């Protein structure tokens, strides 16, 4: 019969062995860059290719079509279908080459001060700072200009041969293009109501966001006001908020206009950050508290292990560290968490966020190691928000840490909190599908390569409502310059986390009792929560997400109305006041 | 009986017998405490079936046998009657009418160490499963499948053992523990292993 189980098994003790080994080389790499600490990734990196491809093509001795047992058959087809870079030699390893000289390009990239040549900066630190902080036009569109010029342009001849060998390798797994191969992701069989075909993706993208337009057309005017008091003369009031001027290096987030956009500058301000500082809290304390908040509704504790082997203070050693945070499954039961976390209010919401990952891991190693992962790529940064949600809000902050509990909290206060949510979370929505309809398209060839950034420009134009200061020509290639597009990440992940963060957040409030507005739930201290949502994290990838989603919201696919309904208030108040106005974008 | 019996060289012994090569030893005409046993703190596994280990000390037994070996900690579930998974499947199978005792301590400090210690083994396939109190240190390759083997790794044809990889990071339910599993047993024959009061 099935021997397949008696292959699997087999399979499952080889690839955690293994895996184990692959993620302590790079971990110790992340924590302690050597010329030493680097190579040994690469051997086990090789290692671990290596042992894939024999598994793959292993796999396929195996007829997924003989297999009863879904479970089984999930698993199998996932390792004939995924990584199965049979695809030649000299291409399995041009790829790998592109592969890396991409990704360490991006993380290399210095781009000099035009007025300053010598002063030339890094992103990772650098530039980042003068897009988050800077007001000074000029200064932000050097910054700007220079990275789509000096690294960008590198990465264009790159992208090309990326595309060509990758829709290769999807076309011999059976796909359309490297982009359906990515869609893949959330396809899902059941044959009981709970199957999901990859071609109803875009349309139920497209689908919510037509949902959601309204909501960031209001957004978007709002904040395009409130900018022209900071750059008058070079943003029209009918037009696209220029590309260089927004939260960050791109439009990812506009968290970083909220001391421009804030609605009522003289409430008194909600950062608990200076109280931390003010009462000596640290790394290890801000972690202490994220861990109270999850025991409180019911999961774990945190393993001795994660507190001895975890990074969570920046090195003095001199050790140099990629201090981006991250959160680190070994497979052997060994949890950490790699983050320079400073003694901030943002910094101790992303370690509720990033144990929230932890947790989640944690949660469904009881599976076999092909089916320890989230339901879909969605599921795992859909968890970590749903921690954010209730521990950002005022509620949370007076409880359990320094707010100072004779805060007035009033209708003021919440249209502040509402717009601060809606620049990082809503702004996102539009970036993030933008850019997925980018790479699809490209992965389709619906883009010739003649048209990539007239494309990506007029799309930008029409959906983010963003354009750009200086006009590119076919030589950038503007997208590569975002970590996940040149180091080959699927994106549409973040879009499908942000819908499935308020459809968990409202069911999993009403199982904690929670009355009134959803955007003042806090989930703390319910056990009943909690069980509801440690049922389906454990069942990691072993059910299709589907059924995973009902098992908590109770519905099978994206409802972007929780979105809706936890911004309903924002809505309201912001049509107000564009009443008079105009709420779109030009896109000359 | 005056002799004391050599648990302790069971105990204290510096090196462990991986678990599909378990190491048998028979304690045979002594007398014991015990009381050294269970009033202790490194265990953190120590469960008896048939006895209850505050009267061994009164209790002589014909004949105790000490089986010992090295597992993983989430595994040290399996050495119990009436159990299931590959170490009770493959390696280790106690017999449902079991009157003994399993105990196992965390060996982290000794049985793992930086880079990985890889000394012990676990029998991952079987054609069937192992009688209780069965012992297989083969090294045939496994068929489960119709075409034969000739010692040939391949399709449907898989070496029987595979080695743990104990590092000292890893997740307590992933470290090594020693265990021991003292099996007390009771003949219609005179009785020389005693506890400590006759
Ligand atoms: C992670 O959290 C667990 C869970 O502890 C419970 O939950 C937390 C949130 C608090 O409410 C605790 O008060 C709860 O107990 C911790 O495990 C517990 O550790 C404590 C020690 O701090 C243990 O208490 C001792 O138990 C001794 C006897 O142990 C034996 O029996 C227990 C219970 O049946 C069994 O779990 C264990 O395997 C042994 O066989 C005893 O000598 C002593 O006096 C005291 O009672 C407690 O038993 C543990 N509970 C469990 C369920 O294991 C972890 O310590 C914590 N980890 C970290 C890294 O912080
Ligand atoms: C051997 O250990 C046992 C426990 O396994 C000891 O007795 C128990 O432990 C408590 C200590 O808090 C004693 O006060 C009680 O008498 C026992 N508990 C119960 C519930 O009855 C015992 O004392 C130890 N042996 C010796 C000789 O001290
Ligand atoms: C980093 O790697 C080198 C390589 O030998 C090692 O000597 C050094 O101690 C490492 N640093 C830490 C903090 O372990
Ligand atoms: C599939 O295999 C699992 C393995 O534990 C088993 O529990 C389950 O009952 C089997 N059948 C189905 C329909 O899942
Ligand atoms: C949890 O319970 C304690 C008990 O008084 C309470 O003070 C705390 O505020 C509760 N948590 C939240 C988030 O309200
Ligand atoms: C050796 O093990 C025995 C068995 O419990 C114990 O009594 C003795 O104290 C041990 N020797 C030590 C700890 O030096
Ligand atoms: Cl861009
Ligand atoms: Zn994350």
């Amino acid at each position: 019969e099935e021997l397949a189980k008696t292959f699997l098994d087999k399979f499952n003790q080889e690839a955690e062995d293994l895996d184990h080994q692959r993620s302590l080389a790079a971990w110790n790499y992340n924590t302690n860059i050597t010329k030493e600490n680097t190579e040994k990734m690469n051997e086990a990196e090789a290692k671990w290719s290596a042992f894939y491809e024999e598994q793959s093509k292993l796999a396929k001795d195996y007829p997924l079509q003989e297999i009863q047992n879904f479970t089984l058959k999930r698993q199998l087809q996932a390792l004939q279908q995924s990584g199965s870079s049979a695809l030649s030699a000299n291409k399995r390893e041009q790829l790998n080459t592109i592969l890396n000289t991409m990704s360490t390009i991006y993380s290399t990239g210095k781009v000099c001060n035009p007025k300053k040549p010598q002063e030339c900066l890094l992103l990772e630190p650098g530039l980042d700072e003068i897009m988050a902080n800077s007001t000074d036009y000029s200064e932000r569109l050097w910054v700007w200009e220079g990275w789509r010029s000096e690294v960008g342009k590198q990465l264009r001849p790159l992208y090309e041969e990326y595309v060509v060998l990758k829709n290769e390798m999807a076309r011999a797994n059976n796909y359309e293009d490297y982009g359906d191969y990515w869609r893949g992701d959330y396809e899902a069989e059941g044959a009981d109501g709970y199957g999901y075909n990859r071609n109803q993706l875009i349309e139920d993208v497209e689908r919510t966001f037509a949902e959601i337009k309204p909501l960031y057309e209001h957004l978007h005017a709002y904040v395009r006001a409130k900018l022209m008091n900071t750059y008058p003369s070079y943003i029209s009031p009918t037009g696209c908020l220029p590309a260089h001027l927004l939260g960050d290096m791109w439009g990812r987030f506009w968290t970083n206009l909220y001391s421009l956009t804030v609605p009522f500058p003289e409430k008194p301000n909600i950062d608990v950050t200076d109280a931390m500082i003010n009462q000596n809290w640290n790394a290890v304390r801000i972690f202490k508290e994220a861990e109270k908040f999850f025991v409180s509704v019911g999961l774990p504790n945190m393993t001795q292990g994660f507190w001895e082997n975890s990074m969570l203070t920046e090195p003095t050693d001199g050790r140099k560290v990629v201090c981006h945070p991250t959160a680190w499954d070994l497979q052997k039961g060994d949890f950490r968490i790699k983050m320079c976390t400073k003694v901030t209010m943002d910094n101790f919401l992303t370690a509720h966020h990033e144990m929230g990952h932890i947790q989640y891991d944690m949660a469904y190693a009881m599976q076999p190691y092909l089916l320890r992962n989230g339901a879909n790529e969605g599921f795992h940064e859909a968890v970590g928000e749903i921690m954010s949600l209730s521990a950002s809000t005022p509620k949370h902050l007076k409880s359990i840490g320094l707010l100072p509990s004779d805060f007035r909290e009033d209708n003021e206060t919440e249209i502040n909190f509402l717009l601060k949510q809606a620049l990082t979370i809503v702004g996102t929505l539009p970036f993030t599908y933008m850019l997925e309809k980018w790479r699809w398209m490209v992965f389709k060839g619906e883009i010739p390569k003649d048209q990539w950034m007239k494309k990506w420009w007029e799309m930008k134009r029409e959906i983010v409502g963003v354009m750009e200061p200086v006009p590119h020509d076919e030589t950038y290639c503007d997208p590569a310059a975002l970590y996940h597009v040149s180091n080959d990440f699927s994106f549409i992940r973040y879009y499908t986390r942000t819908i499935y963060q308020f459809q968990f957040q409202e069911a999993l409030c009403q199982a904690a009792k929670h009355e009134g507005p959803l955007h003042k739930c806090d989930i703390s201290n319910s056990t009943e929560a909690g069980q509801k949502l440690l049922n389906m994290l454990r069942l990691g990838k072993s059910k299709p997400w589907t059924l995973a989603l009902e098992n908590v919201v109770g519905a099978r696919n994206m409802d972007v109305r929780p979105l809706l309904n936890y911004f309903e208030p924002l809505f309201g108040w912001l049509k107000d006041q564009n009443r008079n106005s105009f709420v779109g974008w030009n896109t000359d | 009986p005056t002799n004391l019996c050599p648990f302790g060289e069971v105990f204290n012994a510096t090196t462990f017998a991986s678990v599909y090569a378990w190491n048998r030893k028979r304690i045979s005409n002594c007398v014991a405490d015990y009381s050294v046993l269970y009033n202790s703190t490194s265990f953190s596994t120590f469960k008896c079936y048939g006895v209850s280990p505050t009267k061994l000390n009164d209790l002589c037994f014909t004949n105790v046998y000490a089986d010992s070996f090295v597992i993983t900690g989430d595994e040290v579930r399996q050495i119990a009657p009436g159990q299931t998974g590959k170490i009770a499947d493959y390696n280790y199978k106690l017999p449902d009418d079991f009157t003994g005792c399993v105990i196992a301590w965390n060996s982290k400090h000794i049985d793992a160490k930086e880079g990985g210690n890889f000394n012990y083994l676990y029998r991952l396939f079987r054609k069937a499963n192992l009688k209780p109190f069965e012992r297989d240190i083969s090294t045939e390759i496994y068929q489960a499948g119709s075409k034969p083997c000739n010692g040939q790794t391949g399709l449907n044809c898989y070496y029987p053992l595979y080695r743990y990889g104990f590092y000292p990071t890893d997740g307590v339910g992933h470290q090594p523990y020693r265990v021991v599993v003292l099996s007390f047993e009771l003949l219609n024959a005179p009785a020389t292993v005693c506890g400590h009061h006759h």
